[PDB]
């Protein structure tokens, strides 16, 4: 997010943060699920 | 048969094959769902459009 | 100030070149020269001056030997210590002393085996197919071969010599089963009950007949026999072939002489 | 003349057998043979049977899709008009990034195509590579035409790929088209100072000419035996007849040296890796190492120099403008 | 109903490895198409904008 | 000082001209008269260049240039700095390359071999004589030939190229680089399929033709076969001189203008403009 | 959608959304359903 | 059969088949709809075209 | 009525892989064509408009 | 009224793979030369007219 | 015969042959309509064209 | 007329195929140079008129 | 089977390959969030963005 | 499930050979496709900003 003076501050509550892991944890999980 | 396949590994195979096959779609579905939050890639029609 | 520099009149691209040259001089000397001499040598002097190594030890020159695993059963060596010695006593005699000298046939060079008749001493085995079955045959003894449609079927034809005489009648083709290729010509020679293989290569084959420049007429009577009647041996293909070749030189003598 | 040397007059006609047998993919070796008649004088008239593999659908899919791009922006070149594309063909291509953009990927209409085009044909050699590869081993065969083919998708790398990211610019890769590829061989050789003072450009050069008269050479003397069964090369490699020792006296009287049958084959070898290996130590060092290799000709001693017929002309711009804005963006 | 039945003409291997190199085919393209636009490349500073 | 093999096949016979006189082995090379006229065109012709380049302003091996006349001297014979010393070794190459086809033929038929190779000699034997002798014949004079010296020769080759705009617009150039590419790759590919299958690995079975065979039909779908190879690499590296030939020839006698504009025949076809 | 400030402010609400949501979704119900 | 199927396989691919297809074509038709609603791509004749 | 019967001769197999190849070629002849143009390009910021 | 009897000589696997490229091909010619023009392209923005 | 049809399959493939062609045509022929009045593509002479 | 032994001799799949590729050419020949021209284009905008 | 391994030898390396899959995965997951705490690589939508 | 049953038709020793050839690939292409950026190269000193 952005902090005081406008400069970036990386968290796990950023929103954009969730396209990656979205494509990388969601398939992760049914792969773990479904051919086991 | 054509494949060397028996009918019980058809039925196998076809039903793991659908369902992996949903399960990638559906999480495709969900990934445009967040990339248009992050990115809005079809823009409304612009002002002098045509 | 530069890329590539090393000194002030020494950069990369000049080592590399060098580097090149070395690549290349070590792959051809080192290597390949080496590969090369895995047959014919160790080299033979029979009217030499100087005591050479024996031919039996590794000699310096000779590369250490490699096993060549066959398809259809053992080993082969190269450089093959079998095939080190040839001992057939060549029907040839000196023109003069020295070994540069050329040689001269004692007498019908094509029936001896010398010069361009001479034949390698390959192995008394029939060449096979990759299933095991004899590879080179005639067509009587392999019916599931054929002439392509429309092609020239050359049996029945006139078989003439290089004298304008006929010769004989060609009686079948021998096919190679693992190539799907015609190599031979089986010829019933006029004058004998007596059949020869030729070559396809000697022969120019039309509609009226087949003529072999190779060899005259009466010469298809010394052709080397085969000792099986549809099968063929590495060794006789050799004999075969080398016959004919040696006619190239030998069927006249003025085949032999110079234009000037 | 042995007339079986330039043609086949008698063509043989056999049962349909399957090949031997490979380790695998036995099972994707699909298709019934065809028999194309003009085919079997010059060469053997079957056409067929074809392996399929996953190897070989991965080659023919990234193949496609780069051929699909390829021609899609040269037709987008003629504004799409057929019959216009069909006249100018030769003279369409598909470019590299006009302007400066570094290493960086370009815009779709300044080099973006090109660049995909070029990944898919990368992804292309490389699973035909792995078929390459692959069918060799299943067929229990050594791996020797693999790395022939490596080296040579190894240059088409340099000249595509590496020697941009060594100088550090996509705008000096070949463009996709008939005419156009041709047309940066001359802009490449102008910009590094004529190629024909490259040594590596001359080695490659000196193994393509070997590899022309070795296998003229090579060629010649397999037919010049081949009335002594000298195609049945394995044969002869096993078990040598008189058709390789009279190839082998007929080089050894000629120049004083010769092969074997087996070792000659190890010399073409060489010589066609050669080309591809020589090319591509010439392109990694133009431009990362040399700037100009007629100046570097001309440092190593190497350049000749030649009188002027007509008069010499200075310069005459000589000191009236920088040299770095020669090769280098003046700001 | 019957659908299970394609696996005993069609092949599962080959439809496998031809979906896979299909997808990286088509995933490559969007991913590096995307990258060569202004509007939509995610990696670099934002470009092309007033 | 013989192969193991050898002694058989060293018989008298085969000359084109000189019977016994030559017909002898001086170690290993066959000697006849072509190669007696082969030692005497190439000992004379490399002193004459050694002594043409002792009296060039360079000494550096690459940078040597024994160069052709002028284009006034037409067919003249120039003085010998200034274009003759060329002319002499044009010649000396001329017999030097004619003597060592010649002296192949006579081993051939002393070996009962077809005449491929010296036949196949030929062609760059024809395609030096179209850039020394038919082309300048054509040109009007000996200065249009090329020079003899490594890099020197280059220039000419490039300064050619250049003087129709692009010589890669060439058709018979294109050809002729079709045909040396396709070489290139097709000996390679020939090498390695009989190395693959004489050497298969680490106590593998050699292979069979049948093996060879099912290799390609694999990989391209077809195989052109053993006998076939062969023909089809000569017919490839003949080629590429065969076909050059024509653009070489063509280039000034039968076309003035720049390469690119000769596919005008193509392009301005009324038809599609 | 677009906010008061005219700057854009993505929503499921967004009507181009469901051009891509539509091109995914539909098979993805059909294929599940006519091979099930 | 030249195919090697039998007459009820060649019935149920049919099926199948057919309806595979009508399903494809129908989502492309809703499909399309929709994109015209993004981007009407087929403009009115404009003021001065003949 | 008899349709099915086209499945005896013409080979599912080849059908489905030749439409497979066919429709993927299509689809991308129609997305590349698309982005090229200004009007319809969907991933780049609108240009082309006055 | 004999015209089926074609199909006993003219194999119509070979009629339908032969209509299916050749229609696509010019299928493909059509759409492509009305793109090249201004008055009939569809897809860009109108050109060629004030 | 040559193809493998029999009589009667040849009558069948025949029939559906020539109906799908028919209807293909057709729709052409209506789509035809309908462009034209999107775009009437055969303009009139124009003034001074000979 | 005993013109139809032709078919006794010509093989009317050869002459089939022969006449059509044959008038295809000549038809893409005719309509794409008549687009060539100024005065007989009907796609473009008239061209070369005063 | 086609591939030669037995049953067993099938289990035994399908449960070593989904679980050497699953840890390669999840390490990607974790390793791409510590990144994005360096760098996170997808930016908000900037001001005149559309 | 029968998942473990892919392993009889799809040689573990290739599938392992491919993902290693694959991964490498794209690990490749996005190490050096962000070492080519301005924002994400990590390498060099930053550019790209005032
Ligand atoms: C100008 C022309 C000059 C020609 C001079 C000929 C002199 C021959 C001679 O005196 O021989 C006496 C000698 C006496 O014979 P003998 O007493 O019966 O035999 C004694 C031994 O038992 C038998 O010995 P051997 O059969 O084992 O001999 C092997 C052969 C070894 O030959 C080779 O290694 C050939 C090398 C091939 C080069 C490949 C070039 C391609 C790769 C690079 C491409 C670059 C691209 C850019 O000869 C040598 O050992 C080296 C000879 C050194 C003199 C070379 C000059 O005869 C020979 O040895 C014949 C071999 C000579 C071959 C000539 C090779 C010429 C290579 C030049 C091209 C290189 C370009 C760089
Ligand atoms: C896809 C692609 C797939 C492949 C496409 C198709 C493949 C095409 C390429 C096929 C491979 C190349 C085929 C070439 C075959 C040539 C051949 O078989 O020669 C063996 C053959 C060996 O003869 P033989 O069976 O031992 O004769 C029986 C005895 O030797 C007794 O002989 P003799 O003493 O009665 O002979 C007296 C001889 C005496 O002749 C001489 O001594 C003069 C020989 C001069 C040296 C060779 C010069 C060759 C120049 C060629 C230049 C090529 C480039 C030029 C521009 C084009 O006079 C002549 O025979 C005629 C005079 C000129 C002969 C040359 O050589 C000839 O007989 C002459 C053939 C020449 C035909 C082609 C000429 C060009
Ligand atoms: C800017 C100018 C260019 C140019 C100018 C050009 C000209 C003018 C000509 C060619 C020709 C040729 N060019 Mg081209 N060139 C080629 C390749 C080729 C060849 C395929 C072809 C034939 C070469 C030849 O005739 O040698 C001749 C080699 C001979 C004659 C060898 C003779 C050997 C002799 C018989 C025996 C000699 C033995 C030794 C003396 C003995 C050594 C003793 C040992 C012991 C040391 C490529 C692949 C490219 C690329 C990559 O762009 C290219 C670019 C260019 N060429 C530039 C664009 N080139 C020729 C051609 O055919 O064009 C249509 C030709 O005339
Ligand atoms: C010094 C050594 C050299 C050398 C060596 C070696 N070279 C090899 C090997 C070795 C060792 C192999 O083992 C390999 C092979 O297998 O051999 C049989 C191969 C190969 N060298 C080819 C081409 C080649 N070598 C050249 C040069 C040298 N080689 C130099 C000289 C040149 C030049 C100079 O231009 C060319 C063009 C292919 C035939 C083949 C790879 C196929 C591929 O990677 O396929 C990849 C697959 C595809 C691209 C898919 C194609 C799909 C369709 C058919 C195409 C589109 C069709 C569609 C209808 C669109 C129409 C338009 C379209 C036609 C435009
Ligand atoms: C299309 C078919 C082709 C083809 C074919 C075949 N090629 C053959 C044969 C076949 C079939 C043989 O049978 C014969 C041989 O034995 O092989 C071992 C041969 C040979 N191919 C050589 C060189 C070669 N092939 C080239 C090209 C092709 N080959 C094309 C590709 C090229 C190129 C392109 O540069 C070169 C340099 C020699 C090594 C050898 C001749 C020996 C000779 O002739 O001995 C006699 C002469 C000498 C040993 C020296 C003569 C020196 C003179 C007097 C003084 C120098 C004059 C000269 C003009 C100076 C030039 C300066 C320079 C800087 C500009
Ligand atoms: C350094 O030495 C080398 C060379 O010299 C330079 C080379 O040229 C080569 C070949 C070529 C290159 C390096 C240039 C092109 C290479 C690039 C871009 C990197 C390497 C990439 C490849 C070799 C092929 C790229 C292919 C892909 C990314 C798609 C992968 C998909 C595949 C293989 C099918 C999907 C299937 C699976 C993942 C599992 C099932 C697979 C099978 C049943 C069969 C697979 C078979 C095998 C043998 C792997 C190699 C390999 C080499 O080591
Ligand atoms: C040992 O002998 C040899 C053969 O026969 C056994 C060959 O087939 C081959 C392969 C050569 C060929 C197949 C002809 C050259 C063309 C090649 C390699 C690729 C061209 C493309 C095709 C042939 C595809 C044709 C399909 C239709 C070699 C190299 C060889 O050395
Ligand atoms: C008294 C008196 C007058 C004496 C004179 C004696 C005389 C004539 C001496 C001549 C001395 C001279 C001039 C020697 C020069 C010899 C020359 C031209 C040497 C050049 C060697 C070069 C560079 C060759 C280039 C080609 C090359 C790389 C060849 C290496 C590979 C080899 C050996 C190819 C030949 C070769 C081929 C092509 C096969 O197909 C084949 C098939 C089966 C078995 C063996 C072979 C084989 O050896
Ligand atoms: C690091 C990152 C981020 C990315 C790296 C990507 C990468 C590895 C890129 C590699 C690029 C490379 C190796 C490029 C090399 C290109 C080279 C060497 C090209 C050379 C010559 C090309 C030629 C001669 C091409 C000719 C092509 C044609 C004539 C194609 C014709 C096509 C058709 C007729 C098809 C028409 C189809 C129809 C629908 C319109
Ligand atoms: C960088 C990697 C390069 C590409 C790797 C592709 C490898 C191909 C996978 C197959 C490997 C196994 O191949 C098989 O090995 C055994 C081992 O004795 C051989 O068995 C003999 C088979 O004949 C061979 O076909
Ligand atoms: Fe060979
Ligand atoms: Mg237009």
């Amino acid at each position: 997010y952005f902090a005081a003076d406008g400069s970036v501050v990386p968290s796990i509550t950023d929103a954009n943060l969730w396209v990656p892991l979205g494509i990388l944890g969601i398939p992760t999980i049914w792969i773990a699920l479904l051919y086991r | 048969s054509l494949t060397g396949l028996t009918e019980e590994e058809a039925k196998e195979f076809h039903s793991v094959f659908v369902s992996s096959m949903v399960l990638y779609l559906a999480t495709a579905v969900i990934v445009h769902y967040l990339v248009w939050t992050a990115r809005p890639w079809i823009a409304p029609i612009p002002k002098g459009w045509v | 100030m530069y890329y590539g520099a090393l000194a002030n009149h020494l950069d990369i691209a000049q080592l590399a070149w060098y580097g090149h040259w070395l690549v290349i001089w070590t792959v051809v000397l080192f290597y390949l020269r080496r590969e090369d001499r895995r047959e014919g040598y160790p080299l033979v002097e029979p009217l030499g001056l100087v005591k050479l190594p024996s031919p039996d030890v590794q000699s310096g020159e000779l590369p250490y030997p490699k096993t060549f695993t066959l398809y259809h059963g053992g080993t082969v060596q190269a450089p093959n210590p079998n095939r080190r010695y040839e001992t057939r006593e060549l029907k040839l005699a000196q023109t003069d002393g020295f070994e540069g000298a050329p040689l001269a046939p004692t007498g019908n060079p094509m029936v001896d085996g010398v010069g361009p008749a001479s034949w390698a001493e390959r192995s008394e085995v029939v060449d096979s197919t990759f299933e095991g079955k004899a590879k080179i045959v005639p067509l009587r003894a392999a019916p599931e071969f054929y002439i392509a449609e429309g092609d020239l079927d050359p049996r029945g034809l006139p078989v003439f010599g290089a004298d304008g005489i006929e010769a004989g009648t060609v009686t079948d083709l021998w096919v190679d089963r693992s190539e799907y290729y015609f190599r031979y010509l089986e010829i019933s020679v006029a004058g004998s009950a007596r059949t020869a293989l030729m070559p396809l290569g000697f022969a120019s084959i039309t509609k009226d007949g087949v003529k072999v420049q190779a060899i005259l007429a009466s010469q298809f009577a010394n052709v080397p026999r085969l000792q099986s009647r549809d099968q063929i041996t590495l060794r006789e293909e050799d004999k075969v072939s080398a016959y004919y070749a040696g006619g190239l030189l030998y069927a006249t003598p003025e085949r032999a002489e110079p234009l000037l | 003349a042995d007339f079986q040397t330039i043609y086949t007059q008698i063509q043989a006609r056999g049962p349909d057998h399957f090949g031997p047998s490979g380790q695998w993919g036995d099972i994707d070796r699909v298709g019934k043979p065809i028999f194309i008649k003009w085919l079997g004088r010059i060469g053997d008239a079957q056409i067929g049977p074809v392996y399929l593999g996953a190897s070989g659908v991965g080659g023919i899919a990234f193949g496609l899709t780069a051929i699909l791009i390829i021609g899609f922006n040269m037709l987008a070149q003629v504004s799409f008009d057929p019959l216009q594309f069909f006249r100018q063909f030769f003279w369409l291509g598909l470019y590299p990034p006009k302007a400066q953009y570094g290493m960086g990927i370009p815009p779709l209409n300044d080099g973006g195509w090109w660049l995909m085009a070029g990944l898919m044909m990368t992804l292309s050699l490389g699973c035909w590579w792995i078929r390459v590869y692959s069918r060799a081993r299943a067929l229990g065969l050594g791996t020797h035409i693999a790395w022939n083919f490596a080296m040579a998708i190894f240059f088409v790398l340099c000249i595509g790929f590496f020697h941009p990211v060594l100088v550090g610019s996509w705008s000096e890769a070949v463009p996709f088209g008939i005419f156009p590829h041709l047309d940066w061989l001359t802009a490449f050789s102008m910009r590094y100072g004529n190629f024909y003072y490259c040594p590596w450009h001359g080695f490659s050069i000196g193994f393509a000419y070997g590899c022309g008269l070795l296998f003229a050479a090579h060629g010649a003397t397999i037919l010049a035996v081949a009335r002594f069964g000298g195609d049945r090369e394995i044969e002869q490699i096993t078990d040598r007849g008189t058709a390789v020792e009279r190839a082998a006296l007929f080089w050894r009287w000629t120049m004083g040296f010769n092969a074997t049958i087996e070792s000659i084959h190890r010399w073409g070898w060489f010589f066609s890796f050669m080309v591809m290996f020589s090319a591509s130590v010439g392109i990694l060092l133009t431009g990362t190492f040399v700037d100009n290799w007629y100046l570097w000709c001309v440092k190593h001693g190497a350049a000749p120099d030649y009188p002027a017929f007509l008069p010499a002309t200075p310069d005459p711009r000589a000191g009236t403008f920088d040299p770095r804005t020669l090769t280098g963006v003046p700001q | 109903s019957a659908s299970w039945k394609l696996w005993l003409i069609l092949d599962p291997r080959r439809v496998l490895t031809a979906l896979f190199i299909y997808l990286t085919v088509i995933a490559l393209l969007i991913h590096f198409g995307l990258l060569s636009t202004n509007r939509l490349n995610w990696w670099e500073f934002q470009r092309g904008l007033p | 000082a013989l192969l193991s093999f050898e002694r058989k096949y060293r018989v008298r016979g085969g000359t084109l001209i000189g019977g016994d006189l030559f017909d002898f082995w001086v170690g290993p090379f066959y000697v006849g008269f072509f190669g007696v006229s082969a030692i005497f065109f190439i000992f004379l012709g490399v002193s004459l260049i050694g002594y043409a380049a002792s009296q060039g302003p360079s000494l550096d091996p690459f940078a040597i240039s024994i160069n052709p006349p002028d284009l006034k001297y037409g067919f003249a014979g120039a003085p010998l700095l200034e274009g003759g010393f060329w002319q002499a070794i044009t010649v000396c190459a001329i017999g030097a390359f004619i003597s060592w086809q010649l002296r192949e033929v006579e081993i051939s038929r002393k070996l009962g071999m077809g005449w491929h190779v010296p036949i196949a000699f030929g062609v760059p034997i024809f395609m030096f004589l179209v850039l020394q002798v038919f082309r300048p014949i054509l040109m009007g004079g000996w200065g249009f030939a090329f020079p003899y010296g490594i890099l020197s020769h280059l220039d000419w080759v490039n300064n050619f190229g250049f003087q129709y705009l692009n010589w890669h617009y060439n058709p018979g150039h294109m050809s002729s680089v079709s045909f040396l590419f396709a070489n290139a790759m097709a000996l390679g590919l020939h090498g390695g399929l009989i190395l693959s299958v004489a050497n298969p690995g680490d106590g593998d079975k050699v292979k069979t033709a049948e093996h060879e065979n099912a290799y390609f039909r694999d990989v391209v779908g077809y195989s052109i076969g053993a006998l076939a190879i062969h023909r089809l690499g000569l017919f490839l590296a003949s080629n590429i001189f065969l076909t050059g030939a024509f653009g070489t020839i063509a280039s000034g006698p039968f076309w003035t203008r720049g390469w690119p504009e000769w596919w005008g025949w193509w392009l301005d076809i009324p038809f599609w403009s």
